[PDB]
Parts: structure tokens; sequence; C-alpha cells
């Protein structure tokens, strides 16, 4: 299993009913976001603001692209976290019910398909 | 402070060329062998107990100066010098080997290139405004061919 496969597997265990990551969504994730770039604190704060600003558009696109209604009262979860370099894109959202090492320095690039 | 002397020093430098060689630096330096042993699989023997205490030096333009929390508007001259030292360090860091910066799925080459440009921009601010010598110490390690990655009390963690 790749890093991406394990993140997708873990995320699906906590997916809202009728909200699972689909085959299509998983392939788009693999294609659009195979390598991620660690964000600074400031870049993470701006990425969160961008999400608050775009999340209604991004939930409509989730509905239109997977052919499903957004599960009732579910919060949108980033599959690849923003802080890790996740995207504010419908294919990086999944609806949800609600150790030792220092974090990598900002600018670190990680290939998820290994 | 001689800015042109700094540009010719940057001009004739060999940045990152001595990464993982066991050279004598300041007694304040903790030398770790490679990116793996700093960032992916650290051990507190190689960190000499200080791992708990370490903060990575800035590796992005959006990060804060750990040494001086200068809120002041910079003189226009200084803005001009910072752009020129940045371009100087960008030209002295073309085509670095990726092998010494890569472990497994992790590529540290952008972090390192951002980090050295950050250190030189802040060094110029430091020397121009007479703020101290914290960045002078970090830049000395760069000039010796190493990568200072981290501050842990009065220690500098380096590859």
């Amino acid at each position: 299993c790749s890093t991406l496969d394990r993140i997708i597997g873990d995320a699906n265990k906590v997916a809202s009913r009728g909200g699972a990551i689909t085959a299509k969504q998983a392939q788009i994730l693999r294609d659009n976001l195979p390598v991620v770039q660690r964000r600074s604190v400031f870049q993470n704060q701006m990425a969160r603001k961008e999400f608050v600003r775009d999340q209604h558009y991004l939930m409509s696109q989730w509905e239109a692209n997977t052919g499903r209604t957004w599960p009732t009262g579910a919060t949108p979860h980033h599959i690849i976290p923003l802080e890790s370099g996740g995207a504010n894109k419908w294919w990086n959202l999944m609806p949800t019910h609600g150790q030792s090492r220092k974090a990598l320095p900002p600018g670190t690039i990680t290939d998820l398909r290994l | 402070f001689d800015f042109d002397s700094l540009l010719q020093r940057i001009d004739s430098s060999c940045f990152f060329s001595r990464m993982g060689l066991p050279d004598v630096l300041d007694s304040r330096v903790i030398l770790i062998e490679n990116v793996e042993k700093v960032f992916v699989n650290p051990t507190d023997a190689e960190f000499k107990g200080y791992y708990d205490s370490v903060e990575w030096l800035p590796t992005s333009m959006t990060q804060e100066d750990p040494f001086y929390k200068v809120k002041e508007v910079l003189p226009k001259e200084l803005t001009g010098l910072r752009i020129r030292v940045n371009k100087a360090v960008m030209n002295a860091t073309k085509g670095l080997s990726k092998d010494k910066f890569n472990y497994g799925p992790h590529d540290f080459s952008l972090a390192a290139r951002n980090g050295i440009c950050f250190a030189f921009r802040e060094y110029v601010s430091e020397q121009y405004l007479h703020l101290g010598n914290k960045w002078e110490e970090v830049v000395g390690i760069y000039f010796s061919g190493h990568w200072p990655v981290g501050i842990a009390k009065d220690k500098i963690v380096t590859i």
C-alpha cells in the first residue's frame, strides 16, 4: 500500500453514510495531488480562510461530480490535510460525522504514491 | 558592513558541498549525518538530548525571524539589498545534487534553498540595522558548506 492508499483507506472508515470516497474521486486524488508541499503556519492560516470562503462552492461540486447529495449535517473534511499541502478542491473533501518526530519544515515535498 | 564583500563571498562559495562531512565548527554546532537522521528517523543520542528543544530555522518566505521580532517598516535601501542578496544566493544554488536532500518519499531541496535565502536576507537586515550576530553565526555555517537546520537553546543543529 502507498501513503495515499492508506490515507484514503483510513478516511473512508470515518466517512458519513452515502459519502464514501469513490473510485473516481480516489483516481483524481492520485492524479492531482500525488506530491504535497508542507505549508508554513501563515500559509495554513491563509488556506483555511480560502476554504471558509469557497466551501459552499466546493460542496456543490462534490455533489455534482459524485452524483450524490451532501450527507445531512456532515462537516467537510480535507482527505490530504491543508497543513500537509492538501488542496481546497471538491475531490479532496469527504463528509464526516463531525507520534515522536517534529513536523517536517515548510517546503518539504513528499511523494504520497510510495 | 561591506555589502559587495558579501556578494563576492557568495559569488565564490560552495553551498551545501560539505553536508555530512565531520568538520570542526563552533562548539555550539550539533552535527547530524544526513536529512534522514534530522527529519525522518531522529535519535536523541545524535541530538545529544536537545531534540525536545529544537526549532527548525525558517524554510519559507512567510515564516517569522526566530531571533529578532522586528515589526518596523524597513528602510527602502534595505528592501533593495534584501532583493539583491536573494538573487545572489539563488544564482549560487543552481543545480544542487538532489541525493543529499532526498530520503524515501521526502525531498528537502526546496526547504534548503528557501532556508539559505531566508538566512542571507535576515543576515543583511541584521548587519544593516546593527541588531546583533545571531544570523552571522548561521551564515558562517552556510559558508563552511553545511546546512544549519535548527536552533536548540544556544546550539545550531546542522548537516
